[PDB]
């Protein structure tokens, strides 16, 4: 104990799952076939959270892989530290969801959803005691978005009192994909905003103008933006997998960093980006460094967890976060006294040496909800696309009120500033 | 003998406890497997420091003390501690789940399901008391467990133990090592529901130590090792009078006697001298008009605060080492009129003086030099209600936007708790008003 | 110096310059808790059932 | 970057140096109510002291001191130099002064001194028509000429953290005399103007026969109260601004008549004072990229 049950859904949490496990695999110093050969023995301190461990000295990563199509699944098997996986943690469908979120979560995934809590069951079990889960997925599809979703209100029924935790990769303007992510997108913020205690924000946007601009990387790719998420997956969870004060589990992170039960949404970032201590503080804490599209600028922050990662001074970090707390100064709420929490692991991350990780909560995400809000309503207006979800039996009335709990979130976001 | 039973609750009092733990032995000159030569009385006796240690048949000598927290990662470290052999399994509870930085947690949820266990602990301890005084306990007052339950076991402490003395220390929050950022929430809850239940408080500001630790001992991210060895000198030379023979403070009763005029306020001051850096052992030997001198500057003090901007109503000096009252009344003298002392009216100016010839005991390896005399002056002066305010202050900042109050609440604690405990703060800040001038 | 004791340990003196709840009433508000939860979770629950 | 905040709108004089401060680009003032400053220009009552210092990483300066308010009120000055044995009767320079409240105090004891010229002020020549502070009303003073009229001298004291004590070198006159209207410019007169006249008419300096006394009364004063209210090993550091009203009286003697907290300044001195308030005492503790000043030493 503490561990964290893992559960990654559909193309995009499978593919960004893949490599987080693959990152922090590498900081354990698991290699490929489960078998432990990492120098120092800090590494296996806090191993058990997101390992279970067998016979022959192996570490399997306590996590479960879901989709309605085999395809990304047997890309995950066959790729680097595929077969570090339990065989019977994949669980997997035939028809698909079409990027369809009434398929994914009434239909189809209804099918799948049953096996896919066995074994969930069955790696609880295995918990001296249970912290909470941890979900990878994107919401512009349909698996992760819409079977992930009902996954998170399963995982709630069955286990009402532990943290349900998410990475989640919202669609954007800018990147073109399916042409009804607004609705899949929209229809998914509702469950996360009712049934998860915290959700990590990211973007393709964003995370493409820190690969374009910051990386000069003329045309990213999956694997390009997959990089930047996993080193991200592996920053925030610094404080879990390693041992420390601050944010020591799920729970504690989450009284933390939520003054509000719905506003439980944050931007992460990181440093250095990856293709001195004031350079790598002032990276981390800028706008074009955030890893969702919406400016940090436009709103306050409620609360920050920094996380740096390295060997480094301490003194002057203390120094440089404090230069940008009054650097900043304006885009700090006043009625949350010392709401910006500073954490230190010493193990860095592979071939850094020195790193840092952003996490905030802050207001500004509210233009990030908006937008998508207002893709929404142009396509619902009009009911383009709409029979897709109709016909696996949903009601209009669903989608109307899944629009106006969106507009309610990004009401609530505006008392605050 | 009366004996005297400490509870050490969540990481903090843990931790502390431990550090205080290791320092008593080394004072008493017990061995890390509870042997204790200098103890020419095998079995038993009625000695000072049976005050805080039992004795088996077998000759190991046993700390009054029981340590308890939520979670089983720091009990732990007492289980591997290098005195270990010293503590029995039934004076070291722990549970799997902690309070996660929640007063309700600590108290109303957890709380509820572990006291009668601790309950049990602790009788069993009381059972082996011919003439138990009351306890020592140790917590924190930003952790969910330190808070909260501390809380609880103290009200369920008064009614088991109706005529017993109980004495707290407790650890202030500070930012500069916080880990929490609902700790004036906390804070605030326990104080209130602890308040008619201790007779005396010692406050540790986490910031003080912290400051003390750089300035005096050259250390650039002090540790909590690092802090809870300066804070266990502390309380060590606190609780002296407890555990050798004397007769300044003998008794915890005596305690609220000499230090708490008014019931609630049962907060004394304490500043310590001198702290030297053992890394530099070749420094100068402090006289005793400059420790005593030390002890009205507020960079020694446990609480940053000024005692010139309030009234005193109880001081003690409590001295260890090379000192006779000779040299503590000329100190007095020329403090007395180079220094802003102003007592209360309905109050004698006077000062109590303790002097133990035992000269403060070093742990090895540690940071401390050792001195040939320091002192610790406990004093109840008004001017300490600047934390309480610093305090009441962040509370009504994020109170006022009910920020972080849905965990509270969620745990079964009615938001009526918050409004109750800080409108008992505010009376708090009036009775030191009232009194301060 | 008022009151000086002396032993071989040390001595003390005195300078002068100038002159509740019950286990009931515990037990019902720690239940009066629990019952708040066990009601906070049901709504849950009923909620999750819908 | 250092950052201040501003808790005194009404103030004038640091109206200045919030101006200066920002006009230097290295100081960004921060809301009224940001606990993470650098320094506190800091209200005129109530200032919240106690908050101060907390700051990790964060040296805080304050431009006024706690516990100085003793020096700074009417019975509170009295009750001092009847009480300081560094002032005490020991003390000459201070007229014969005692204190009553309204209906323990000094009211029957004030009577014993009238008994035994007993004009008084709290303005009245009679002791019963003054009922309805005392401190007995100097019948001599020192009439200017030509005119035949009075004044009082105003100079302005800057204590900086380490409690050494400046003063400016320019200072103030604050200009029919019955014994038993405006305009030099605005009843203002300078020292280079008291001087001369000092000179013409009765053959002595400004300094021989004045700013000695003053002086000798500024240092006597704030070094009373040193002990109680330096900042030398506090957790947050202080410096204020004091305005000392002294008056002259016929055989040129200097008495002290007020000491204000908050004093303001005159128009042509505010641009000067103000920059050496910056200098000497803000950016002594804050660094960046001649003097107006004499250092009355202790
Ligand atoms: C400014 C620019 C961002 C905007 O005009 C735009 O929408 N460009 C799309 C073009 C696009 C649209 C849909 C789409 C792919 C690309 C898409 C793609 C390209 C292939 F050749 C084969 C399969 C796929 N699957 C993905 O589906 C894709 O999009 C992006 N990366 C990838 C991708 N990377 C990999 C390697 O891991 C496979 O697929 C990137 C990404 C998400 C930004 C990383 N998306 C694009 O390049
Ligand atoms: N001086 C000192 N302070 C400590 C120590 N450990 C924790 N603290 C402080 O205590 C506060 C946090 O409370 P904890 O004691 O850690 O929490 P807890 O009592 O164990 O309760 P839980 O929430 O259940 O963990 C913070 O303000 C810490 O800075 C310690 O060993 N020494
Ligand atoms: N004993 C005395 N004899 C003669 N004149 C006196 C005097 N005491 C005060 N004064 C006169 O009082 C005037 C200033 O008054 P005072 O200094 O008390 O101001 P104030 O109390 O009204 C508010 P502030 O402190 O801001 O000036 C001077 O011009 C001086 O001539
Ligand atoms: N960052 C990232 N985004 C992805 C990846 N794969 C898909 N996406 C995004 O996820 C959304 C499509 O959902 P997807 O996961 O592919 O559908 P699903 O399989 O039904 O869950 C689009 O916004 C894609 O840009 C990936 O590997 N990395
Ligand atoms: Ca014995
Ligand atoms: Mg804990």
């Amino acid at each position: 104990m503490r561990e964290i049950v893992h559960i990654q859904a559909g193309q995009c949490g499978n593919q960004i799952g893949a490599k987080f496990w693959e990152v922090i695999s590498d900081e354990h110093g698991i290699d490929p076939t489960g078998s432990y050969h990492g120098d120092s023995d800090l590494q296996l301190e806090r191993i058990n959270v997101y390992y279970n461990e067998a016979t022959g000295n192996k570490y399997v990563p306590r996590a479960i892989l879901v989709d309605l199509e085999p395809g990304t699944m047997d890309s995950v098997r066959s790729g680097p530290f595929g077969q570090i996986f339990r065989p019977d943690n994949f669980v997997f469908g035939q028809s698909g969801a079409g990027n369809n979120w009434a398929k994914g979560h009434y239909t189809e995934g209804a099918e799948l959803v049953d096996s896919v809590l066995d074994v969930v069951r069955k790696e609880s079990e295995s918990c001296d005691c249970l912290q909470g889960f941890q979900l990878t997925h994107s919401l512009g599809g349909g698996t992760g978005s819409g079977m992930g979703t009902l996954l998170i209100s399963k995982i709630r029924e069955e286990y009402p009192d532990r943290i349900m935790n998410t990475f989640s990769v919202m669609p954007s303007p800018k990147v073109s994909d399916t042409v009804v992510e607004p609705y899949n997108a929209t229809l998914s913020v509702h469950q996360l905003v009712e049934n998860t205690d915290e959700t990590y924000c990211i973007d393709n946007e964003a995370l493409y103008d820190i690969c374009f601009r910051t990386l000069k990387l003329t045309t990213p790719t999956y694997g390009d933006l997959n990089h930047l998420v996993s080193a991200t997956m592996s920053g925030v969870t610094t404080c879990l997998r390693f041992p420390g004060q601050l944010n020591a589990d799920l729970r504690k992170l989450a009284v933390n960093m939520v003054p509000f039960p719905r506003l439980h949404f944050f931007m992460p970032g990181f440093a250095p980006l990856t293709s001195t201590v004031p350079e790598l503080t002032q990276q981390m804490f800028d706008s074009k460094n955030m890893m969702a599209a919406c400016d940090p600028r436009h709103g306050r922050y409620l609360t920050v967890a920094a996380i740096f990662r390295g060997r480094m001074s301490m003194k002057e970090v203390d120094e440089q976060m404090l230069n940008v707390q009054n650097k900043n100064s304006s885009y700090f709420v006043e009625w949350i006294p010392n709401n910006v929490k500073t954490a230190v692991c010493d193990i860095p991350p592979r071939g850094l040496k020195m790193s840092a990780t952003f996490i905030g909560n802050s207001t500004a995400i509210q233009e990030l909800f908006k937008r998508i809000s207002e893709q929404f309503t142009a396509m619902f207006r009009r009911k383009a696309f709409l029979h897709w979800y109709t016909g696996e039996g949903m009601d209009e009335m669903e989608f109307t009120e899944a629009e106006s709990n969106m507009n309610d979130l990004v009401s609530e976001y505006q008392q605050y500033q | 003998m009366r004996e005297c039973i400490s509870i050490h609750v969540g990481q903090a009092g843990v931790q502390i406890g431990n550090a205080c733990w290791e320092l008593y032995c080394l004072e008493h000159g017990i061995q890390p497997d509870g042997q204790m030569p200098s103890d020419k009385t095998i079995g038993g006796g009625d000695d000072s420091f049976n005050t805080f240690f039992s004795e088996t048949g077998a000759g190991k000598h046993v700390p009054r003390a029981v340590f308890v927290d939520l979670e089983p990662t720091v009990i732990d470290e007492v289980r591997t501690g290098t005195y270990r052999q010293l503590f029995h399994p039934e004076q070291l509870i722990t549970g799997k789940e902690d309070a996660a930085n929640n007063y309700a947690r600590g108290h109303y949820t957890i709380g509820k399901e572990i006291i009668d266990l601790v309950l049990d602990r602790i009788r069993k301890l009381a059972d082996q008391c011919t003439g138990l005084q009351g306890f020592l306990v140790f917590h924190s007052f930003g952790g969910g467990t330190g808070s909260g339950f501390t809380s609880l076991l103290m009200e369920r402490l008064s009614v088991d133990y109706g005529k017993k003395s109980k004495l707290e220390f407790s650890i202030y929050p500070a930012p500069q090592v916080s880990t929490a950022v609902v700790e004036p929430y906390n804070s605030i809850l326990t104080t209130h529901t602890t308040l008619e239940h201790s007779d005396c408080a010692f406050m540790v500001d986490n910031e003080a130590i912290y400051d003390i630790c750089r300035r005096n001992l050259d250390i650039e991210r002090p540790t909590y090792t690092n802090l809870n060895r300066l804070i266990s000198q502390i309380v060590s030379s606190i609780t002296a009078s407890l555990r050798f023979d004397g007769a300044l403070n003998v008794d915890l009763t005596e305690f609220q006697t000499n230090l708490v005029p008014y019931p609630r306020i049962h907060f004394p001051l304490a500043t310590y001298a001198p702290v030297i850096s053992a890394e530099k052992a070749y420094h100068e030997q402090l006289s005793v008009a400059e420790i005593t001198n030390a002890c009205f500057e507020p960079a020694n003090q446990m609480v940053k605060c000024d005692p010139r901007h309030g009234k005193y109503m109880a001081c003690c000096l409590l001295y260890r080492g090379d000192v006779v009252p000779k040299d503590v009344n000329a100190a007095i003298a020329t403090i007395k009129t180079k220094r802003s002392i102003q007592f209360v009216d309905w109050c004698p100016t006077g000062f109590k003086v303790g002097i133990n010839y035992q000269p403060p005991t070093v742990v090895p390896g540690g940071d401390l030099a050792k001195v040939q005399r320091a002192v610790c002056m406990l004093s109840n002066t008004t001017a300490i209600a600047e934390a309480w305010a610093r305090l009441d202050h962040k509370f009504d900042l994020m109170y006022a936007k009910r920020a972080f109050v849905h965990w509270y609440v969620g745990e079964g604690m009615e938001e009526g708790e918050f409004s109750e405990a800080r409108e008992d703060m505010a009376a708090l800040e009036k009775d030191y008003e009232e009194v301060g001038v | 110096v008022i009151e000086l004791n002396k032993c071989t340990s040390g001595q003390s003196f005195e300078v002068i310059l100038k002159p509740d709840p019950s286990l009931e009433e515990i037990q019902k508000k720690l239940e009066a808790a629990e019952e708040r939860r066990k009601y906070q979770e049901a709504e849950l629950l009923k909620h999750l059932a819908e | 970057m250092y950052t201040f905040v501003v808790r005194d709108e009404n103030s004038s004089v640091y109206a200045e140096v919030s101006r200066l401060l920002l006009a230097t680009g290295q100081w960004k003032r921060l809301r009224k109510d940001n606990p993470r400053f650098n320094l506190m220009l800091g209200e005129r009552n109530r200032l919240p002291f106690g908050r101060l210092g907390h700051e990790p990483g964060l040296v805080q300066l304050v431009n006024y001191y706690r516990g100085a308010d003793k020096l700074c009120r009417k019975a509170s000055l009295v009750k001092l130099i009847k009480t300081s044995p560094e002032l005490s009767e020991s003390c000459t320079w201070f007229p014969e002064s005692y204190v009553i409240y309204p209906t323990t105090d000094e009211r029957e004891v004030f009577l014993a001194a009238y008994n035994r010229g007993n004009v008084w002020i709290a303005i009245s020549s009679e002791a019963s028509e003054l009922l309805d502070v005392i401190q007995k009303y100097l019948e001599k003073p020192l009439l200017l000429e030509p005119g035949h009229r009075k004044f009082d001298i105003r100079s302005w004291v800057l204590v900086d953290h380490l409690y050494n004590i400046y003063l400016y070198r320019e200072g103030v006159l604050r200009t029919p005399y019955n014994s038993a209207n405006y305009g030099e410019e605005g009843n203002e007169m300078f020292f280079e103007e008291f001087n001369q006249y000092l000179m013409d008419a009765l053959n002595t300096t400004l300094e021989n026969s004045i700013l000695l006394q003053i002086k000798h009364i500024i240092r006597s004063c704030l070094m009373c109260i040193e002990p109680a209210i330096s900042t030398k090993h506090l957790h947050y550091q202080s410096f204020q601004l004091f305005g000392f009203d002294f008056m002259v009286d016929e055989e040129l003697k200097v008495w002290l008549i007020e000491v204000n907290g908050a004093p303001a300044c005159a128009q042509k001195l505010y641009a000067e004072l103000c920059q050496g308030i910056v200098d000497v005492a803000i950016s002594s503790v804050f660094p960046l990229a001649t003097s107006i000043f004499i250092k009355l030493h202790h």
